[PDB]
RNA sequence: AGCUGCUCCCUAGCAUGCUACUACCG
RNA sequence: GCGGUAGUAGCAUGCUAGGGAGCAG
């Protein structure tokens, strides 16, 4: 505070009683004086002291509502971002064999497990060693869910795509060998 | 009971999450309205609405972290790695992961090195390292669930079991709270599959009010919530080439288990003096307590410490779902008899028998204990208790009654044969006797899955009270593991504490005018500490500093060892502080011009500070 | 000895790793069998064999100027 | 702190104390002398507080942005320090077998995969030139990696099978030279 | 990339309390 | 001369909050 109302009251008061105290009049202009000035900074203490927490707190309030603002606008994005997953996720499944064997339950209850079992229309399958894969997928079409599959496309560990023709048990120590076989499901 | 073994005759693609088809603003979706499990049977939702307008925050919340909607969109998996079921693959590729290095802290080896250490036939030597794994590692860990079988329990014994377990509880109280009273420490953690995505777990607790909580978790007593749980390999040092996971568990459990238990494990972990240390520090004198307080009156006593061979991946359900029960026995006042059944629900179809994302791929859980939930440490102790009171219960049903020479004892076994398969009720009488039995002859102090007894040894030796090997028999016919006898200890003298607990050894020491207990660790672990690190966590000292206070507070106790190579540690911490203190203050007047104005840091390099925190007066 | 011989063997590690390594599945399986049997020895005759072995992979590769760091 | 105003004052007051101490005067001057110090004191006592603390607070900030600067320029150069580091401490272990292998790359010698350990197994080892197959190989051994190894067949760069009898000074610019010798441990 | 418990260091805030100096009054 | 209230400076205990780090299960 600098242009507060008990500024100007106590500086003339001072400015006065020091113009008095060049004067040097008497014992008790002293006195007067001196109690006028003790009065008078007991203005600009009150005034010039306990003025500064309404600043502070309005501050702490500023500062809350900024914050408050803040946590509102993450909300509405993260909001936003799940509908998003949520919707996008949905345009695949609303096919007619999801209809079909929902439509066959005695009260629309189906056990999850066998949702991918019997619907899903592409499969994938990690073959640790050459025997296992000479067990499971052999040749170019296999079966397996009770269903038939075709093969495309087989990679390794690299990710690096490898030709059906490499897969021998003389070229096997040469691959990175977990191998991952992807096929589509034959009508 | 009963259900266990039935379910193992019906096919294992009917337990699980129940589907059904709901239209939101006019499009269908596929939701969870009801759950099938292996022991509980069927459980349907209880509200349940077709055609919505609009969703919510809190029902987008929970529709995103049901895994319907994620295996219903993915492919089919074939996963011939492992033996275990196998849902979908989230994603057109499969991930490996593998684990780096540590870091060599160059500096610190050789100032170790120009002092004497790591010489030719010493005693003291690196064995803890940070061992590196390749991108097969996380599924032969996951792998490791095939020690999980199903086990039939004898039922009679254990409805007496647990009383007496559930008496070794009863000093606490419990019940639910509000969203405005809860505690979170450390809001900057993982939330879990869905909501790794789009932030931390603060950005979940700041974008709830206080009513949607208390709207979810009032959701959670009448309807279950499935979830999926991630896995993740850790970065940390050891002394073994394994690799270790963590179970990471999504916020949507959670938020509502905290509400549930958190009141009773704040009552636990604030108690001195019981059976269960949880909550209890080491220092200012607390070893000397505890191993005081355990020591008891035992009569001819002698100190016993035994193992568990794969203890999270071997337990058996019964025992978690008894767990789990014992916990929640201090509802009696705040929710009903239906609340109660459908938070077991929601706990066993969360961390029981849940979804896990390993990789990319969703597989199913068996069972076990999940090592990430809100729980873990005082279901572990509850399992612990159980298991030592068996053990008693076996040693002294098999014994002779016509050799046991004490009218008392052999009253008891009568009454205890009577209470188990002749009566149908608790008789609470004789449950007041068998507790002040067991806590007379048979005293223990319990961490989670770790634990020490004194006994009395004669007793032992007749059969009236647990020996080392009915432990043996009975991990083996309740646990499906064989203990070998090479991972227990037994001490017979007392002026020496136990031979481990906590890692830590125990040391008689005389400190100012009397003798007291204090604690060490391994050399070598605090050398390995030392060496290998995660970049710029150390390999630059100067800039930390206070890794090396922590590290020499840990290893003060070393200097009042009769070994000399041990105090050799301490002195070597307390002078390499030192230097890292004067190269600082020389880089700092080297290149600014600057001094510390006072430095109040020469008590860092000397050793009352350290010593101070071992002495009963806390400063803490 | 030994313990040099097992600090040097987590440096050789460390600049293999961010030489780009784990890439190729076998090259990194093989180089953490090596580095993984190095720390659990107890004689110092058979971690300068598998030292050697595990050095061949950094000198086979293309990717260090030794002329320039072996200034000596 | 005395090199701030109100020290010459809180001295000045102070000296006439002293003087008055000195004197054995009157009880009223002796109150202007309690009534001009206290407020010598304590126009300066705070003064001489915030400024000290304010020194510190310099330095404690000079040294926080210092430890910042030195942790990010520390983490740019990891993949010098290493190898570095690792060059180093080989040096230092001061081993045959690992000097041997090292110097041979550093003349052109290196070899094609990972060395093998067992008695089985094949080695393959590229040479630039003649001077080091001279040193290097003697008939039908080979010193490698401070072991013997007998040589199964010789190559060039076109993947053209080259007898070994050929192989000398003379007929040395009529093969691409960097040869790959394909042998066995002994 | 997890759930807990314990400990060390630095900063800021408030309350309380102690002590000292100026002013008013009785 | 003392007591009270209003001020200014320093010290002490604990309570909340933010950040960094170490150990154990
Ligand atoms: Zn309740």
């Amino acid at each position: 505070f600098s242009s507060l109302p008990s500024y100007a009251a106590f500086a003339t008061a001072q400015e006065a009683y020091e113009q008095a105290v060049a004067n040097g009049d008497s014992e008790v202009v002293l006195k007067k004086l001196k109690k006028s000035l003790n009065v008078a900074k007991s203005e600009f203490d009150r005034d010039a002291a306990m003025q500064r927490k309404l600043e502070k707190m309005a501050d702490q309030a500023m500062t809350q509502m900024y914050k408050q603002a803040r946590s509102e606008d993450k909300r509405a994005k993260v909001t936003s971002a799940m509908q998003t997953m949520l919707f996008t996720m949905l345009r695949k499944l609303d096919n007619d064999a999801l209809n079909n064997i929902i439509n066959n339950a005695r009260d629309g209850c189906v056990p999850l497990n066998i949702i991918p079992l019997t619907t899903a229309a592409k499969l994938m399958v990690v073959i640790p060693d050459y025997n296992t894969y000479k067990n499971t997928c052999d040749g170019t079409t296999f079966t397996y869910a009770s269903a038939l599959w075709e093969i495309q496309q087989v990679v390794d560990a690299d990710s690096k795509i490898v030709q059906l023709s490499e897969i021998s048990m003389d070229n096997s120590p040469n691959l990175a060998w977990p191998l991952i076989v992807t096929a589509l499901r034959a009508n | 009971n009963f259900n266990v073994l039935f379910s193992t005759v019906f096919p294992p693609t009917s337990f699980g999450p129940l589907v059904r088809k709901i239209f939101v603003d006019g499009v269908p979706f596929v939701v969870s309205t009801g759950y099938h499990f292996r022991e509980l049977g069927v459980v349907h939702n209880q509200d349940v609405n077709l055609h919505s307008s609009r969703l919510s925050f809190k029902e987008l919340l929970v529709y995103a972290a049901d895994p319907a909607m994620h295996a219903a969109s993915g492919n089919l998996l074939l996963d011939k790695r492992t033996t275990c079921f196998s849902v979908a693959a989230l994603t057109n590729n499969v991930a490996f992961q593998t684990v780096k290095p540590g870091n060599f802290n160059k500096d610190f080896y050789d100032f170790a090195v120009s002092k004497g250490f790591f010489k030719e036939g010493s005693s003291v030597e690196l064995k803890h390292f940070f061992f590196a794994q390749d991108g097969n590692a996380a599924i032969s860990d996951y792998d490791y669930y095939r020690y999980n079988l199903p086990t039939m329990c004898d039922i009679r014994q254990l409805l007496f079991v647990v009383e007496v377990v559930d008496k070794y509880f009863d000093c606490y109280d419990g019940g639910c709270i509000n969203a405005n009273q809860v505690i979170v420490n450390n809001l900057d953690k993982s939330a879990g599959f869905p909501f790794n995505k789009w932030g931390k777990a603060r950005l979940y607790y700041d974008s709830m009010s206080y009513e949607d909580q208390d709207a979810l978790f009032a959701y959670t007593k009448r309807n279950v919530i499935p979830t999926i749980t991630q896995m993740n390999l850790k970065y940390a040092i050891s002394a073994k080439n394994r690799a270790r996971t963590v179970a990471g568990v999504s916020i949507c459990s959670t938020m509502t288990n905290r509400q549930f238990h958190q009141k009773l494990l704040k009552s636990i972990a604030a108690t001195r003096g019981a059976t269960v240390v949880i909550g209890t520090s080491k220092f200012y004198g607390g070893w000397h307590n505890m191993l005081k307080t355990v020591y008891s009156d035992v009569e001819n006593p002698h100190l016993m410490g035994w193992d568990y061979p794969k203890c999270d991946r071997a337990m058996p359900n019964m025992l978690r779902i008894m767990a789990s029960l014992v916990l929640a026995r201090k509802h009696t006042t705040c929710c009903s008899l239906s609340h109660r059944f459908y938070r077991l629900a929601n706990e066993c179809a969360q961390v029981l028998s849940e979804m896990v994302m390993c990789g990319g791929s969703l597989y199913v859980k068996p069972g076990g204990t999940s090592s990430g939930d809100a729980t873990t440490a005082y279901a572990n102790s509850v399992f612990n208790i159980c298991q030592a009171v068996t053990a008693n219960v076996n040693a002294l049903l098999s014994t002779d009654g016509n050799k046991i020479a004490d009218k008392y004892v052999r009253n008891l076994q009568h009454r205890l044969y009577e209470c188990l398969y002749r009566n149908r009720d608790v008789d609470t009488d004789f449950v007041n006797e068998f507790y002040a039995y067991l806590r007379k002859h048979f005293s223990m102090m319990i961490l989670s899955d770790d634990a020490v007894v004194c006994f009395n040894s004669t007793y032992a030796s007749q059969g009236l009270v647990a020996s080392i090997k009915n432990f043996k028999s009975v991990l083996y016919y309740q646990n499906n593991v064989f203990m070998s006898e090479a991972k227990c200890w037994t001490e017979t003298d007392l002026t020496k504490g136990p031979h481990e607990f906590c890692s830590q050894h125990t040391m008689l020491v005389k400190q100012g005018d009397d003798y007291v207990y204090l604690p060490y660790p391994d050399p070598s672990r605090i050398l390995g500490a030392g060496c290998f690190v995660d970049d710029i966590v150390k390999t630059d000292g100067t800039l930390m500093i206070e890794r090396f206070v922590s590290l020499a507070i840990d290893a003060y106790p070393l200097t009042k060892h009769p070994n000399q190579e041990y105090a050799d540690v301490f002195h070597l911490y307390l002078q390499y502080i030192r230097k890292l203190h004067d190269e600082l203050t020389g880089h700092m007047l080297d290149m600014y011009s600057v001094m510390l104005t006072n430095d109040n840091t020469s008590r860092y390099w000397e050793p009352e500070f350290y010593e101070a925190m071992y002495t009963p007066h806390t400063v803490l | 000895k030994m313990s040099d011989v097992k600090c040097t063997s987590v440096v050789l590690l460390s600049v293999l790793q961010q030489l780009r390594v784990e890439s190729s599945s076998k090259l990194w399986a093989q180089c953490v069998q090596l580095h993984n049997d190095i720390l659990l020895a107890k004689d110092t005759t058979e971690a300068f064999e598998k030292m050697v072995s595990l050095l061949s992979v950094l000198l086979s590769m293309q990717g260090a100027v030794d002329i320039n760091k072996l200034c000596e």
